[PDB]
RNA sequence: CCUAUAACUUAAUCU
RNA sequence: AGAUUAAGUUAU
């Protein structure tokens, strides 16, 4: 049960692939993905951001880096369907947190 | 020149253009069904005695109509005119014009408005099919509006599996074939009323349906003429179900524009309709036709009549076939049991032992009521399943079950050990290609949907009767017959007992619960009654190289018990025989592979090796060939069973493993045909089917070759006698069956194991066309097995130093063993490494059971050490080092033990 | 190499199957599809993209904590 | 010994299939027959009060069970409830071409005989 | 839920 | 050397 789960991550960490490591690190910090990552030309991806400091390291503008790929942000809701502009993000309005980002890749 | 062209026009005043130049004849390459004392067979020849003229349209465009002017002699001219004047009033006769023209005054016979190709060209194009050499078939398809000319730009257009639209394209020819049948019956009536005796051949009727050759016709007293139609109908019989020629009989007034006949739902008999169809389309076929095969005289008569029934059962509604049920009262409480069965092949069969009133139920009659699907379907819901095109009887439960297949369990310690030993490098010869593929919940019904490849197939019945005699010779050395219940040997009693018997126990419970007298009473009951049974489909969890799901069929305990008691003596006698053609039961160990190969290379003179593939073999096998295979096995019951007993055993096998009710996910379906994988006789019936298709390919090779260019006079006389025994003679000629069998054993040496085959054949005879090749197998599988066999799945080995390329998925190497050279079987190393890296239980990756598992895999992996490839040889040393590592982490580890498994001393 | 990701796909799909992911047939169908197409992949760049798409099914539900690992 | 258990289990199962059996529309077809003998494939086709339709995609749904009532086997069938592959109750408002990718196909509709 | 047949290996009893 | 039971492996 759990030995299968330990033998997964001991051989996942030996493939040494940046995309697998990028999503396992993001998952470790709580930046998990709600749906399945698509690998087609363009489709939708929903990424949950727990709080601010793990958002600036991924998002700088209209493009965020995920699984060694670039995904352009379309919508940010926060524990509602409370749409939030992209100009909002700064530490200056940090109390202004389970947050969803629904984007599309190139 | 122009004057001759004007004379050909005549009263028609048709605009003609010449296909030849001047007055000389035009040479065409057509297919003729010829029987002389010079030559025989159904081959392609040169027709050199005809001048052809094409008739232009109103806008000066070429149409299908042709004017055929034939010049032979004066005596044939006067004789054909005398026959035509008797036959001119018939509308099935093409209009003839007799004249003389001065080219020196040679006489001419002008036939008016014929098509380009005859019926024999169509029959030969469909019965000798070749991809890239199907120009005649393409021209026929684009001429009669079956498809456009750009249909052949789509690749795999001819393939029945890759492109099922070719069935619709071929069905566009069925109305022309049905019109040719009606015109043949009209021509035979006109020959009988005018007193004319002659043979009807397929090359004398064009694709419009008109008859035009009378050179071999003789006159007799009127009212008593006899037409001979055996070669005609027999060579035409596969086309009747390929083109679906009797489709218009389903409609009202036989009119394709009119709607369908709404038959009665309660109607099941259709005996008089079968007789009306036989009298309408095959009136002058001389052999007696029984619509219900319970009235047949012997097993050859069963084959002959079941062949007409597959054709005539395509007209009738599919709700009439299957079990026939009747309400009976048990202690005054009513049941719904099966008192008969309506077969597509055998007609209506009624049970002989049935009581309307029983006052107590024994274990045996409870068993036949539980096994019967009538009670199960009368209680369940109606089911309309749209995932599959198969017939859906009933849904037994209110849910639909969705069985998935789990992935394999990874064996990490062996993979880490193999990576540490240098395996799985980049660019290496050995890589993992065998895995456990998981399946989603729609896998079970998607595998069941592959019974759409099974089509109703009418056979050439004369050819099939000769082939079943030759096939019978192969099984001659074996002993068979019925046995008692105490002589039955069961290999594994703790296996499934099928449905609905798996709710209460395994097979051991039913073998322990019935006495020997009850088992013998049930076996005697199946000799006078038909017990319909339900077959369970189960997804099978096993390693593979392809992502296709694999289902196994679980047969009921009643069927497999009575079938063991009927067949096991013959099956044990086949399994315990060495040196024969069927090599089921022969081990590859202790020199047995070398003995099998030495036996296959017996007396071939210019030896080459050949193996082939059956695409969708379990699915697409025709019902006539499965019945033929069943009858061959039942030819050992000549002294223990009567003909009624043998018919009822055949009817029980057809109602149990051929067209039974299949329970796939809590719902009942109708199996169209094919072989159940869980019957006792499956591998052996597959062996009979393989030998049958090989003998059919050799017959079609020897009859389609030009008899004038066969250099050996023995082979030419053999081809003449072959045509005589197929089409002219009705009774079995056992001396020619022996002679053709000895010819086959001399020049076509086989090794058969349950649709896997290796043939050592004479190469010079195959290049001359005297024995079969891959092309003949492709043609036979096209017109008979309804599949396309690509030549990439086949192999040919010209150097017999190297063995067969693959047999039972094992390759072959020549190995210095001791003082001599032997043949050793080695498997693909990906399969061996995948068996060690992936297991189906989490209990097979420790130090408990994995030692005896790895020993068995090292036994199967030993002969890779003689391979020239180094990684191939290192597979065995890896398994050996790992058996050591398991042996010290708690005589086999030493390499000598493995060598002893392949040396001839047992 | 390619064999490592072909074995890791097998381990991951058995991990997902232990977490009762076949309770939803829609998710199990594309998990089975991704696993079967990793096991039939020839180029290793094609196998890696599917591995990301399949591992995100595990990183979607909160049933296996990666914090512990 | 164990013969008694399996014979009682066979007898018990075979009897409660008669408590399930319709017994009055069955008699109307079993006695309209020429010899009291009818095919089996028409027994659930004309007598069974419950019908189950397994539908792979949306085109099959609009061609087969569009509306609350539909006609199959020369009868009238009113849908009672629809479930998906995960056996969750689907309403008819959810089965549209817009919401067709969100459903777990196939859908198993259940219709009583009207 | 887990088929049929064939071969082989290992373990344990009786001969 | 033979038979029986249990388990396993391969083939079809
Ligand atoms: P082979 O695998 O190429 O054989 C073809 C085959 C049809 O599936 C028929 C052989 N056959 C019949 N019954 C079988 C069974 O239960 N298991 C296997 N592997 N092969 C069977
Ligand atoms: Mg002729
Ligand atoms: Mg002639
Ligand atoms: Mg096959
Ligand atoms: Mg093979
Ligand atoms: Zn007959
Ligand atoms: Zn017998």
């Amino acid at each position: 049960t759990s030995a299968m789960q330990t033998m997964l991550f001991t051989m996942l960490r030996k493939l040494d692939n940046d995309a697998l490591n990028n999503i396992i690190n993001n998952a470790r910090d709580g930046c998990v993905p709600l749906n399945i990552i698509p690998l087609t030309t363009a489709a939708k991806l929903m990424v949950v951001i727990p709080d601010y400091n793990t958002y600036k390291n991924t998002c700088d503008g209209t493009t965020f880096t995920y699984a060694s790929a670039l995904w352009e942000i379309q919508q940010v809701v926060d524990a509602d369907s409370k749409i939030v502009q992209l100009s909002e993000i700064s530490m200056d309005n940090s109390p202004n947190w389970p947050l969803i980002v629904t984007a599309l890749r190139a | 020149a122009q004057s001759f062209l004007n004379r050909v026009c005549g009263v028609s005043a048709a605009r003609l253009t010449p296909c030849g130049t001047g007055t000389s004849t035009d040479v065409v390459y057509r297919a003729f069904d010829i029987y002389n004392d010079k030559v025989a067979g159904f081959a392609k020849f040169l027709k050199t005695n005809c001048c052809r003229f094409q008739e232009k349209d109103e806008d000066d465009n070429l149409i299908d109509s042709y004017f055929v002017v034939k010049r032979h002699t004066f005596s044939n001219y006067q004789h054909e005119e005398t026959i035509y004047n008797l036959l001119k009033d018939c509308p099935a006769v093409a209009k003839h014009d007799f004249f003389k023209f001065r080219i020196d005054m040679v006489p001419h016979i002008s036939r008016q408005r014929l098509t380009k190709y005859t019926m024999a060209d169509l029959v030969y194009a469909l019965r000798h099919f070749d991809e890239g050499n199907c120009d005649t078939l393409k021209e026929i398809l684009v001429t009669y509006n079956c498809c456009d000319d750009d249909y052949f730009n789509k690749k795999d257009w001819y393939d029945f599996v890759e492109n099922p639209d070719i069935l619709r394209v071929y069905a566009n020819l069925g109305e022309r074939v049905r019109q040719a049948l009606l015109k043949t019956v009209q021509f035979c009536d006109a020959m009988r009323n005018a007193g004319i005796v002659g043979v009807l051949t397929l090359d004398n009727q064009d694709l419009n349906g008109n008859w035009y050759d009378f050179g071999d016709f003789i006159q007799t007293t009127p009212g008593s003429g006899v037409p001979v139609v055996d070669s005609y109908y027999s060579l035409l019989m596969p086309i009747l179900t390929l083109t679906r020629a009797l489709t218009a009989e389903s409609h009202v007034d036989t009119d394709l524009t009119k709607p369908y006949i709404k038959w009665d739902l309660l109607k099941y008999d259709f005996t008089e309709e079968r007789l009306k169809l036989f009298d309408r389309y095959f009136k002058y076929w001389d052999q007696t036709y029984h619509p219900n095969c319970v009235n047949c005289l012997d097993d050859r008569c069963i084959l002959h009549c079941a062949n007409f029934n597959v054709l005539f059962s395509t007209v009738f509604p599919p709700t009439s076939f299957g079990p026939l049920v009747r309400k009976i009262f048990v202690d005054g409480v009513p049941f719904v049991v099966s008192t008969g069965y309506h077969f597509r092949e055998l007609g209506v069969v009624h049970n002989q032992d049935v009581n309307l009133h029983s006052s107590r139920l024994s274990f045996k009659e409870l068993l036949v009521y539980a096994a019967d699907p009538a009670m199960h379907a009368a209680s369940g819901n109606l089911l309309l399943d749209k995932r599959t095109t198969c017939f859906s009887v009933a849904a037994l439960t209110n849910n639909v079950a969705f069985q998935t297949v789990k992935p394999g369990n990874f064996n990490k310690d062996f993979y880490d050990f193999a990576v540490s030993k240098g395996f799985f490098k980049e660019g290496s010869s050995v890589e993992l290609k065998h895995f456990f593929f998981a399946q989603d919940g729609n896998a079970a019904i998607s595998d069941y949907d592959y019974y759409r490849y099974n089509l109703p197939t009418m056979c050439d019945i004369r050819q099939l009767l000769f082939v079943v005699e030759v096939v019978d010779k192969y099984f001659d050395c074996y002993d068979g017959g019925c046995i008692n219940a105490n002589q039955v040997i069961v290999n594994n009693l703790d296996k499934s007992a099928g449905f609905p018997f798996n709710k209460w126990g395994k097979a051991r419970l039913y073998y322990d619960s019935m006495s020997y007298e009850d088992q013998d009473a049930l076996f005697a009951y199946t000799k006078r009654n038909v017990i319909p049974t339900i077959t369970q489909m189960n997804l099978k969890y096993a390693i593979s190289a392809k992502n296709r799901a694999r289902t196994v069929a679980g047969v009921s305990i009643c069927s497999t018990m009575t079938n063991r008691q009927f067949h096991q003596k013959l099956l044990k006698s086949i399994a315990a025989t060495r040196g024969a053609t069927v090599v089921i039961g022969t081990s590859k160990f202790y020199g047995g592979w070398h003995n099998m190969l030495k036996t296959v290379y017996s007396d071939v003179e210019n030896p080459h090796l050949m193996g082939w593939d059956y695409p969708k073999c379990d699915r697409a096998m025709p019902n006539m060939l499965r019945i033929m295979a069943s009858l061959v096995l039942a030819r050992k019951h000549t002294t223990c069973c009567s003909l009624s007993h043998r018919f009822y055993r055949l009817a029980n096998e057809c109602a149990q493993v051929l067209s039974e009710m299949v329970m796939c996910g809590g719902s009942l379906y109708v199996k169209p045909g094919g072989t159940s994988s869980g019957d006792a006789t499956t591998a052996y019936a597959n062996s009979v089917f393989n030998i049958c298709q090989a003998v059919t390919a050799n017959v079609n090779a020897l009859l389609s070759t030009d008899g004038n260019k066969i250099a050996d006079k023995y082979v030419r006389n053999l081809q003449h006698r072959l045509y005589e025994c197929l089409y002219r003679n009705r009774d079995v000629d056992t001396d020619f069956v022996n002679e053709f069998y000895a010819y086959l054993r001399k020049h076509f040496s086989m090794m058969i194991l349950s649709d896997d085959a290796v043939v050592c054949f004479n190469s010079t005879y195959a290049s001359q066309g005297l024995v079969a090749s891959i092309k003949n197998f492709k043609s036979v599988l096209y017109y008979q097995n309804n599949v396309f066999m690509s030549e990439a799945k086949c192999w040919t080995e010209t150097d017999l130093t190297k063995g067969p390329h693959e047999f039972c998925s094992q390759h072959t190497m020549l190995v210095k063993q001791g003082d001599d050279y032997v043949y050793l079987p080695y498997p693909d190393p990906s399969r061996i490494l995948g068996a060690g890296c992936f297991v189906d239980d989490i209990v097979k990756t420790d130090g408990t059971l994995m030692i005896e598992r790895f020993v068995s895999l090292a036994i199967d992996a030993y002969p890779l050490t003689k391979h020239p490839n180094q990684e191939y040889a290192d597979v065995f040393h890896l398994y050996l080092q790992y058996i050591r590592k398991l042996h010290d982490e708690l005589r086999y580890w030493e390499p000598e033990f493995y060598e002893a498994m392949y040396t001839p001393h047992t | 190499k390619m064999s490592d990701v072909k074995c890791t796909s097998v381990v991951l799909l058995s991990v997902l199957q232990q977490l009762r992911v076949e309770s939803s047939s829609k998710l199990w169908a594309q998990c089975v599809q991704l696993h079967n197409d990793i096991l039939l992949a020839k180029d290793t760049t094609e196998a890696f993209e599917k591995m990301v798409s399949l591992l995100s099914v595990l990183l979607s539900m909160q049933g296996a904590v990666d914090i512990n690992k």
